[PDB]
């Protein structure tokens, strides 16, 4: 039943953070209340102090909280092996004690990004503890898939290479979601110019709550983790679905939240309102799970999905018939008064897994080998105990995946 | 994340004394006051370069080390001199001669003995040490001789932690010293050898940048160290705020230097107008760009466009959204691709904090690794060669202690590392 | 000039190792040039210039390349032998040999005595911790500094310089030398020929085997001079597979590439000797090995 989150890197705490506000918040608890049912990780002491100075201060507590005041930086291989095989014990011992302390929990739900140092590091070694103690339990993970262009760091294809290519064995389900897709949604529907970090992790958070949070609890159509992965991946690897919503309206300028199921779903079917930067090239439709939150009627989704199956424009997997998993639940998508979304009585959280992901990783990928080819940064990992082995040997996983997905669907 | 600072010479204590002036108003600490900020967050930071002990005596840990009794006597005797403890205070009267082997294999090596001990008692505070920061010139006894003792046996003690560097260029068109090339030459020789992250601040350079962007008429040695120090806190101290993408010194260097051969980079500043007519505020965003990746904006005598961008690390300070600062850089790679690396996916480190140099609204600090700056090294290597052949002042530094190939070694190593650059810039 | 040329070693099958576990045919060999990796399933060919063992004994793995080698050196050549391998790979009985079986060290002190007015050898040896070089030419209590010569090629200053009589001066050097020694890193052993009415030098070079395991920076710093090592002889390889190259070397990267420049720049052959164990379970241990290496 519980899942225990665990936010790792300073994208990760800070997306957590705007997560759990809109979790407590749409449970109409204040930030002195419950106890929270996460942790946070990183290697930078500011990004966790912010967290003990800022809002919901006292909601969490300093032992789900672990303070790295020695060194970040933003490579996979000294926050893995140098300085990440430090603090992994005590961590590890927190999410062990407090799976202790719930009642039968499904799983742990993973926070970071496949950028970064911390959140790429961390994230690998801890995923292979967790899955060799915790095996018998619920994998769910939300890696911050890194934007096509848009990239924040040199090292970016660098680190997300290496923590796909570990945790990839150690994962159930990975949802990704691209940083450059939400500047995409938040200027073509949200139609402004100004999103900060919080207003991306925001977004996130939205989703988030309709994925756990709402859809642990009691409606029409109960949908359990175990469900998800068992629908979502129909095979051993950690495939990456795509999270998409659809009430992503602006609450000023566009005033139209009355919209019929057959119109908020066929906006998940849409490059505009995807979450990503997988666009519907030829990604095939071999998993789409369906999660309706609000006022929804039965067979009004049974009738959009009918329509869509029919549509003949999105090309679903040759060995896939209905690969349709649907969610129906009661209460409706709750929105922060101060934000931008329209704030409807009724949400859809889209997450498909299709063969759109091999062009994804075809350019991380290729980005990565360009780099790797000239060695690039490599002696930056190299002095931190980390091998040329290492890089090849996840180029090479990389590779497989590449002809994995493409063997997946495509072929008949 | 605790950083030590020292002064080498009589040029890194003057430009120091400029630094701890500036850093002070940053921190908002009085010369010796306690915490006088107006916010509350410089003091959640202040444990980076000032040391706890009497409560309200925040000390800054900066050592000054000089061969040259008066330069660190005139400093002591400033409005911000006695907040330096004695401690700190690594005198030395001997011979300050203008000579690297002067200050490196005679009077410099018997004073080094001291900085050891004073550079040990002062990494061992407390937290965590990130790295150190020295301030040098390329053509002094103690700046460029000490300097490059004082950075080896630093790397030596600690080889875990960093080095931030600050190398004062001898100016081009006129330079100072008549031996700066030859002390320049062997400074940069164990430069490229011990130190990981070093900035090239020109002395020519200085003067443009205060005359055509700036409107100053006289600019004075303090007013040039000014502009240099409220450059280096926005690398540093920037770096230890929080913001929306906070960044740090390894952050930064392992994201700045493709290979091992030190790569020296060439700081720039965008919000660079006078107080007067300038005052347009164009600081929205296209204009930071535009003047942060500018040829004649460049704390260097050295041009990128001459060359090309290998990395840049974009440190922005202020309140900004992601998609503004990201989506401006992306068009400053793929307008000027032509030179900006084709090897490498993005070679723009974005980084965007949330405090800006107190009376400011916008602002972005440039730093830039180019293989353009290949053409500063050449111009030393021109000026060595051609005294060199001459043994003009050769005598100066046999005089003192210093081996006949020794002047090759360094020549030869600072000629590879042009190679080098010249190699990846083609 | 020749290119760098790498020999593969298989130890000699001990009971050690298949007591350990199912040694089997891990590692296959399918003539002397190349090798069939079967790894208990994990497919892999390794191309080398000539690979010796199990059955191949020291003694015939030093009388192909090493027994030439030293009337070579003796000639006035300069020649590098490399040493590679990770624990339990046999490194001390390729190296240095039993007891009864002479390694090349000793095998080749016979061959440089059998050569023998102007005739010195000295031999030295030192061993580098955390990029600085100690001299083990004696000394069990305690900076040494390359300078360049007007040549081109750096030299090891303040080295000890000690002359050779006798076979058992030479092994008696190394045994002192052995321990003070500092899986911890790389010693160079270097024998030169001065031969009088002329500029000889021998070095063996006993190379760590890396880490990816938990001073600081102890193994990511060696695990660096390794790769900088790697990358010098990989930039060497494709020079003399085109026409020609901008062959930057990382001889600057490393203290221990300095030393080697001498010989790397100059005129000389390189031997590059990789023992590795035929075992499955050491599969990782040989892999990372024979990516030192490298592949064609
Ligand atoms: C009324 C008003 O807004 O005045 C401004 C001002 O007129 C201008 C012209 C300032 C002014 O700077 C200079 O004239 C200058 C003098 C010598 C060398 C370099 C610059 C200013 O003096 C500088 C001062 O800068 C700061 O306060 C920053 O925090 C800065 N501080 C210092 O450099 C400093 C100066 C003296 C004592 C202690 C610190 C800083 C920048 C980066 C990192 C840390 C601190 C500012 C905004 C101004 C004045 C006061 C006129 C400008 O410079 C800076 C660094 O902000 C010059 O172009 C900019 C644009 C500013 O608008
Ligand atoms: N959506 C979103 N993306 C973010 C946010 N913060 C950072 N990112 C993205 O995530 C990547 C940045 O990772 P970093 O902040 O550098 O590093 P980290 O993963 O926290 O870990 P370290 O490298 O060790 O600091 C970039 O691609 C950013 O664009 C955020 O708040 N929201
Ligand atoms: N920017 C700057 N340069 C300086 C200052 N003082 C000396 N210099 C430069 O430093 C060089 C001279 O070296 P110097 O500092 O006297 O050497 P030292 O004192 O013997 O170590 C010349 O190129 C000067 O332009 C200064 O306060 N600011
Ligand atoms: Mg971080």
């Amino acid at each position: 039943r519980e899942c225990i989150s665990i936010h790792v890197g300073q994208a990760g705490v800070q997306i957590g953070n705007a997560c759990w506000e809109l979790y407590c918040l749409e449970h109409g608890i204040q930030p002195d209340g419950h106890v929270p049912r996460a942790v946070f990780v990183d290697l930078e002491p500011t990004v966790i102090d912010e967290v003990r100075t800022g809002t919901y201060r006292q909601l969490f507590h300093p032992e789900q909280l672990i303070t790295g005041k020695e060194d970040a930086a933003n490579n996979y291989a000294r926050g893995h092996y140098t300085i990440g095989k430090e603090i992994i014990d005590l961590v590890l011992d927190r999410i062990r004690k407090l799976a202790d302390q719930c009642t039968g929990l499904q799983g742990f739900s993973v926070f970071h990004s496949f950028g970064g140092g911390t959140g790429s590091g961390f994230t690998s070694l801890l995923m292979e503890r967790l899955s060799v103690d915790y095996g018998k339990k619920s994998k769910l993970e939300f890696s911050i898939y890194p934007a096509p262009q848009v990239s924040t760091a040199v090292v970016e294809p660098y680190n997300s290479i290496l923590t796909t290519h570990t945790t990839l064995e150690h994962s159930d389900c990975a949802f990704m979601v691209d940083n450059e897709a939400i500047y995409d949604i938040c200027r073509r529907n949200l139609d402004i110019e100004r999103p900060t970090y919080t207003n991306l992790n925001r977004l996130i958070g939205q989703i988030v709550s309709s994925i756990t949070a709402s859809l642990r609890f009691d409606g029409a159509l109960n949908v359990d983790l175990t469900e998800f992965q068992t629908n979502l991946v129909p095979y051993p690897r950690g495939h990456f679905p795509l999270a998409t919503y659809a009430p992503v309206i602006s609450a000023e300028k566009a005033y139209h939240e009355q919209l019929s199921v057959a119109e908020i779903t066929n906006a998940c079917f849409e490059p505009a309102n995807q979450m990503v930067k997988c666009d519907p090239r030829h990604g095939k439709y071999m998993a789409c799970c369906l999660l309706y939150r609000g006022d929804v009627v039965p067979k009004d989704v049974n009738a959009a999905i009918a329509t869509i199956k029919t549509k003949r424009t999105i090309q679903f997997v040759d060995w896939c018939p209905t690969g349709f998993k649907v969610g129906i639940n009661y209460e409706p998508p709750t929105v922060v008064p101060g934000g931008d979304l329209a704030k409807v009585q009724r949400a859809v959280c889209m997450l498909s897994n299709t063969t759109a992901i091999a062009e994804a990783w075809a350019r991380l990928d290729h980005k990565f080998d360009l780099m790797y080819a000239k060695r690039a940064f490599v002696h930056w990992y190299v002095g931190e105990g980390m091998e040329e082995g290492e890089f090849s040997e996840a180029r090479e996983d990389m590779a497989a995946l590449e002809k994995d997905y493409e063997e997946v669907g495509v072929d008949s | 994340r605790e950083i030590v600072h020292i002064q080498a010479g009589q040029c890194g204590n003057q430009i120091g004394a400029k630094f701890w002036e500036v850093i002070s108003d940053e921190h908002g600490i009085d010369p010796t006051g306690s915490y006088h900020g107006d916010s509350d967050l410089q003091l959640e930071r202040i444990n980076v370069y000032y040391n706890e002990a009497a409560g309200n005596k925040y000390v800054p840990r900066a050592i000054l080390v000089d061969l040259e009794p008066g330069t660190m006597d005139s400093v002591r005797s400033g409005p911000f001199g006695q907040i330096f403890r004695p401690d700190n205070f690594v005198f030395g009267q001997s011979g300050a001669g203008n000579n690297w082997a002067k200050g490196h294999y005679t009077e410099g090596a018997e004073l080094v003995d001291s900085v050891l001990d004073v550079v040990r008692k002062e990494s061992e505070s407390c937290d965590c040490l990130q790295g150190f920061q020295l301030t040098h010139s390329l053509g002094g006894g103690t700046g460029s001789g000490m300097g490059t003792l004082l950075i080896s046996k630093i790397r030596e003690e600690y080889p875990d932690r960093i080095m931030n560097t600050f190398s004062v260029v001898p100016s081009p068109k006129v330079s100072d010293t008549v031996v700066e090339p030859y002390n320049a030459t062997l400074s940069v020789h164990q430069l490229v050898e011990n130190t990981d992250e070093t900035y090239c601040i020109d002395n020519e350079a200085l003067y443009d940048i205060c005359f055509r962007t700036l409107k100053l008429t006289t600019p004075t040695y303090g007013d040039l160290n000014h502009l240099v120090s409220a450059t280096m806190s926005g690398v540093t101290t920037c770096l230890r705020f929080p913001g929306q993408l906070n960044a740090d010194l390894r952050k930064l260097a392992v994201n700045m230097v493709p290979f091992p051969r030190l790569h020296f980079f060439m700081p720039g500043f965008a919000p660079l107008t006078s107080r007067g007519s300038q005052q347009y505020r164009a600081l929205t965003v296209p204009e930071l760009t535009q003047q942060m990746f500018d040829a004649k904006n460049m704390m260097a005598a050295c041009d990128p466009r001459h060359g090309r961008y290998l990395t840049v690390a974009a440190v922005f300070r202020g309140r900004m959204s992601m998609k503004e600062v990201d989506e401006q850089m992306l068009n400053v790679q793929n307008k000027n691709s032509s030179y900006f690396v084709e090897w490498i996916p993005n070679n723009v480190k974005t980084a965007v904090c949330d405090i800006p140099p107190r009376g400011l609204k916008m602002s972005a600090t440039f730093i830039g690794n180019s293989t353009a700056i290949q053409e500063l090294f050449k111009r030393i290597s021109e000026q060595f060669t051609a005294m060199f052949r001459r043994k003009a002042f050769l005598h100066w530094y046999t005089g003192e202690g210093m081996d006949e190939m020794e002047f090759t070694e360094a020549e030869s190593n600072m000629n590879d590392l042009v190679s080098e650059y010249q190699q990846y810039q083609d | 000039s020749e290119k760098v040329k790498v020999y593969l070693r298989i130890r000699p099958f001990l009971t050690s190792e298949l007591d350990r576990q199912e040694d089997q045919g891990c590692v296959c060999i399918e003539n002397t040039e190349t090798l069939v990796l079967q790894a208990p399933q994990a497919t892999h060919k390794f191309t080398f210039s000539q690979i010796f063992g199990p059955e191949v004994g020291q003694v015939a793995f030093f009388n192909l390349t090493m027994k030439e080698m030293v009337k070579d050196v003796l000639k006035g050549q300069n020649w590098l032998i490399y040493t590679y391998g990770v624990t339990n790979s046999g490194k001390t009985y390729t190296i240095q040999g039993t007891s009864k079986d002479a390694g090349i060290l000793p095998q080749s002190l016979a061959l440089i005595f059998n050569s023998l007015i102007r005739f010195s050898v000295w031999i030295s040896f030192f061993e580098i911790y955390n990029e600085l070089l100690y001299d083990l030419l004696e000394p069990p209590s305690h900076t040494l500094r390359l300078c360049e010569d007007q040549n081109g090629n750096p030299y090891v200053k303040d080295l000890n310089w000690i002359h050779v009589r006798d076979v058992e001066e030479a092994w008696k050097l190394l045994k002192v030398g052995r321990k003070n020694q500092s899986s911890r890193s790389h010693s160079i052993f270097s024998i030169r020929i001065l031969h009088l009415q002329k500029i000889s030098e021998l070095s063996l070079c006993d190379l760590a085997g890396s880490e990816r395991c938990k001073r600081l920076k102890e193994a990511g710093n060696i695990n660096t001079s390794l790769h900088t090592l790697g990358r010098c002889i990989a930039a060497l390889r494709q020079n003399q597979q085109n026409r020609s190259k901008q062959n930057l070397i990382p001889f600057r990267d490393s203290k221990l590439t300095r030393v080697f420049q001498g010989f790397f720049t100059g005129r000389g052959r390189s031997c590059m000797i990789v023992n590795v164990n035929p075992c499955a379970s050491t599969y990782d241990e040989t892999l990372h090995a024979a990516k030192f290496s490298a592949l064609a």
